[PDB]
């Protein structure tokens, strides 16, 4: 998306000069892909590369295509022995700490550190 | 002279049997802890059969493994061409010494020697390392090797060796997979010496013959059906000594030790051979 | 030496 | 139709690709790229036993190994009774 | 054969009573009557049966007369294997032949038509040609048979499971080439068996084979051949794998971590790392391994990208000046890479996909290069710098390839291969709705 | 199974032999005249 924000930044226009634009300039790239507001429209008027948006959004498509695909694979899987095994530390932790709320366990810390001195 | 397409030496029959051992363990190779003796050359032609493809391979690897050394006719027919086989895979694949003693006389090409080389009655087998012709008799057809091969076994059996767990002298086994002719010979002067424990192998011949009988008319009807050629050509006056010999055999049946066709179980070889020693 | 070794085993 | 191809395994079909990538560097000369136009010049320039027999040794035991599990296989040893 | 072996008239004749046994297939019986006796066998008496136990398809027969004795390489004179091509290779086989060759025409099948072709008119590696023609015809027990006398026996089990592959591709007729497809199956599992047992022995000695050129059995070592049948399970092991890898680290050696040789490559005199006198060998050896030319190639793309985006986005106005001058380098040198691969070999870049993106990306950066060069027309030059811009866009989706090299992500990256074309396919039915 | 397929398949393709592969049939189908395609006097 970075990459066709340039490429849409340079159909704009020709000229750059402004070190202190040309980071906004960029920028303004993403904010078009995310809320669907593009010039291109005006772009054209300004004056190939329309089948070539084309093809830039099919290539994008296959992306988040991707993330369902291996989510699929993964979910798959068994998952509960996972779960078991990672049980394990939460119980651990808690018979480390001591039983009192954490709201009053700064007297249970205070006192600890008194023993280690 | 060396030998390289490898050392041989030609000596006499009478000749010392120290001489031979001291020079072997002077500079060319460590102390032996073990040694084998085949028999063969009873029949020129050795059929690799299943039984014999799987003995002989694991008795190899036996002796690479206790460093045994190996003592074969020499000759590239026969069984001692496979024993040779195997013994050079193994290198291919610490060291195992193979020596073949064989007669001079009995030898078609003999060049003398730096080192005389020749690339091909009896051819020789370039797998063995080490070759000793005995020559007692200059272009003698008759084999004498056999004589000079028991001296050296008996001189060995008595060597005294501190080295390996075997009280006193090294161990000594002899296989006899070969049946008839020299084999019968060589075995019954072998176990004249309490020393040596012969094995026999599971094979067609008058091997199987000593192993299907573990006087002259119990063991008649043997060796008829295993040797019907052999029988047939072979004149009264042999066949009256082959089955003399036999009763010295059998009357001490304890030292030697059978190997049966029939156990499929992994190192049968490694099972007789220690139960004999 | 060897030489002078090898010798003798023939006698 | 993502689902059902991505159902099956797919690891296997990496570890054979991989060797596209290993073998195109080894042919490629081992110089970075804004200087290997001097090794492509270069290049240019110019245009203008006993391994068989252990590999022998290693298959007889193979063919030992394949022939002793078939003969293994009988769960009775019938010969024996016979 | 009792009827005949008592008469007695040919009892001494052995030859009549192997021969009569050899007819009927009872190997049992004729081993143990005939081989077992103690009778010279010169191996100039058993050719003239073992002629016929070859045509005949007596493969057990074979086996044990090879066991009994019989020196194949002088067997199989040159006079033999040509009739045997000629007159034994079945005019249906023949007919497979030519239409594989025809439509479905390969490296290896090429060069076995050829083969083929040479011992129907009149070092030689016989024993090969022989295994050849047992596995052209589906001949298993046979092929079997042979394999174990071939010198390479794995590169033989892999070239003949290419080969039957190649033949089953055909559809002359159904059974031929179901059978042999499943015959070249079970070659694979061979070829992996025996080279997993052999990687289990030695490491170096199975290295050595692997790279091992061949004298020509189809021009190529046993890895090129299983890259070609697409041997994936063979290619797929941990003994090819290691070997891949112990090429990938090259000099450096492996399980060092990759962050630390990463801050050694970004901090270029470090010495604390470890890897399999002079100072500059261990130089040396660091900058020739493929993996750091990877990553300093990655690096260096990185940069040629941003360089490019400056120069395409900023102060890109009439004459092109060094900004250009240096940038164009730079795409230049891309282009001659991919001239290399061409040259090695332009068939297999065609196939390649990531190859066809970098063709198209430097025929575009070539289009625009076009428009501003010449200058014929001022308005020319506004409306061909859109094709540097579609140039420099087309790059950066080139660039996403290199993130296969971890191999964390590698399989999604290989799986989104296969899932582009199933999207454009279900895409452009729903564009044409 | 393989044997329906394959008599279905001998049928589609019909007279043309199979494993022609179809960049060259569909060649001469749109250049009418061609003569280099091989199928199972005039
Ligand atoms: C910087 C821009 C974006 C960077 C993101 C670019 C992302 C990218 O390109 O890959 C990251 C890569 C990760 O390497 P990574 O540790 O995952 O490599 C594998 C991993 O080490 C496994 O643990 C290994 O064993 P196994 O498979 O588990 O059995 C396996 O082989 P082996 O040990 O078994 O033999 C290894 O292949 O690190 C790089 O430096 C690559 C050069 C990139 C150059 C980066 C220069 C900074
Ligand atoms: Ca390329």
């Amino acid at each position: 998306m970075v990459a066709f924000g340039v490429a849409r930044q340079g159909i704009l226009r020709q000229n750059e000069q402004r070190w202190r634009w040309i980071f906004r300039s960029v920028i303004y790239e993403p904010y078009l892909a995310m809320f669907g507001q593009v010039p291109s429209d005006v772009d054209s008027t300004t004056y190939l590369v329309c089948i070539y948006m084309l093809s830039t959004n099919i290539l994008l498509v296959n992306l988040l295509v991707a993330m369902f695909g291996y989510t699929v694979g993964i979910v798959q899987e068994n998952n509960d022995q996972v779960w078991k095994f990672q049980r394990y530390f939460l119980v651990q932790e808690y018979c480390n700490r001591l039983n009192i709320p954490f709201p009053f366990v700064v007297f249970a810390y205070f006192y600890m550190v008194v023993k280690k001195c | 002279g060396d030998i390289q397409f490898g050392k041989y030496l030609r000596l006499s029959c009478d000749t010392d049997s120290e001489t031979l051992y001291e020079l072997l363990t002077q500079h060319w190779h460590l102390k032996t802890p073990n040694l084998v003796i085949s028999v063969t050359g009873g029949a020129k032609n050795f059929a690799l059969k299943p039984r014999m493809r799987k003995i002989f391979s694991r008795l190899i690897y036996i002796a690479q493994s206790k460093g045994a050394w190996i003592l074969t006719g020499g000759t590239h027919y026969g069984l001692m061409k496979y024993i040779g086989e195997v013994v050079r895979d193994n290198t291919i694949s610490e060291n195992i010494v193979a020596i073949g003693i064989a007669a001079w006389g009995m030898v078609s090409n003999r060049d003398t020697l730096f080192s005389a080389q020749y690339i091909m009655l009896y051819i020789l087998d370039n797998n063995h390392t080490h070759l000793l012709l005995v020559d007692n008799g200059c272009h003698g057809h008759p084999t004498v090797e056999a004589k000079l091969r028991n001296q050296l076994e008996k001189y060995i059996s008595e060597r005294t060796s501190q080295d390996s767990n075997y009280g006193g002298k090294i161990p000594i086994v002899c296989f006899a997979q070969g049946g008839g002719r020299e084999t019968l010979k060589a075995i019954n002067t072998s176990v004249k010496s309490k020393i040596p424990c012969v094995v026999v192998e599971g094979s067609g011949q008058i091997a199987d013959v000593i192993a299907s009988l573990v006087t002259s008319s119990m063991v008649k009807e043997k060796l008829v059906r295993f040797l019907p050629r052999t029988v047939s050509r072979l004149p009264e006056e042999e066949i009256e000594s082959w089955i003399k010999w036999l009763k010295e055999i059998l009357e001490s049946s304890h030292l030697l030790t059978v190997i049966k066709m029939e156990e499929a179980g992994d190192e049968i070889v490694s099972n007789a051979i220690s139960y004999a020693l | 030496d060897l030489v002078n070794f090898i010798q003798a085993n023939f006698k | 139709y993502t689902v059902g191809i991505v159902q099956e395994n797919n690891d296997q079909v990496w570890k054979f690709q991989r060797y596209f990538l290993v073998q195109e560097y080894c042919n490629r000369l081992n110089i970075p790229f804004p200087f290997v136009v001097f090794a492509y010049f270069y290049m240019v320039v110019k245009k203008c036993n006993e391994t068989l027999a252990w590999e022998g040794v290693m298959k007889e035991n193979y063919l030992v190994k394949i022939n002793t599990k078939a003969n293994d296989n009988s769960e009775e040893m019938r010969h024996r009774f016979r | 054969y009792k009827a005949f072996s008592t008469n007695e008239q040919d009892k001494d004749n052995w030859n009549g009573q192997l021969k009569l046994l050899l007819e009927w297939n009872q190997l049992d019986l004729a081993s143990d009557e005939i081989f077992t006796n103690d009778r010279r066998w010169e191996s100039a008496d058993l050719q003239e049966v073992m002629f016929t136990a070859l045509i005949k398809d007596r493969p057990k027969f074979v086996r044990l007369f090879l066991e009994n004795g019989l020196n194949l390489q002088k067997f199989l004179t040159n006079e033999v294997l040509t009739e045997l091509f000629s007159t034994h290779f079945s005019t249906l086989v023949y007919r497979n032949l030519q239409i594989a060759k025809n439509s479905y025409n390969d490296a290896l099948l090429t060069f076995v038509w050829k083969l083929v072709a040479n011992f129907r008119r009149s070092t030689r590696h016989p024993l090969q040609a022989l295994f050849i023609w047992a596995i052209l015809q589906n001949k298993k027990e046979l092929s079997k048979v042979i394999w174990e006398q071939t010198k390479g026996c794995t590169l033989a089990a892999l070239g003949a499971s290419k080969l039957l592959k190649t033949l089953a591709k055909v559809k002359n007729d159904i059974n031929a080439a179901g059978e042999s497809e499943e015959l070249a199956n079970e070659y694979e599992t061979r070829a992996v068996e025996l080279f997993t047992e052999c990687y289990s022995n030695d490491e170096d000695l199975a290295e050595q084979l692997l790279v091992y050129s061949c004298e020509a059995w189809g021009g190529s070592n046993c890895l090129e051949l299983a890259v070609e049948a697409t041997d994936q399970h063979f290619i797929a092991q941990p003994g090819v794998q290691n070997f891949l890898s112990k090429q990938w680290y090259g000099e450096i050696s492996r399980d060092t971590k990759n962050w630390k040789i990463i801050l050694c490559l970004f901090i270029i005199p470090l010495v604390g790392c470890g890897l399999v006198k002079k100072l500059l060998w261990y130089y040396v050896a660091f900058f020739t391994s493929p993996f750091v030319v990877f990553s300093w190639n990655v690096v260096f793309y990185i940069a040629f990208l941003l360089l490019f985006a400056y120069v395409l986005l900023m102060d890109f106005h009439s004459v092109p000046h060094t900004p250009e001058l240096i940038l164009y380098a730079l795409v230049f040198v891309l282009f001659c890479d991919e001239v290399r691969q061409w040259y090695m070999n332009g068939v297999n870049y065609f196939t390649d996909l990531w190859n066809v993106m970098d063709t198209l990306g430097l025929f575009y950066f070539i289009a625009g290069i076009v428009f501003r060069l010449h200058s014929s027309n001022k308005s020319s030059l506004y409306s061909g710098r859109v094709i540097f811009c579609l140039d420099y866009i087309i790059f950066t989706l080139r660039l996403i390839h290199i993130f296969t090299v971890s191999r964390n992500l590698g399989p999604k990256i290989i799986m989104l291969q296969r899932m582009l074309i199933d999207v454009f396919f279900f895409l452009f039915l729903f564009a044409v709705w």
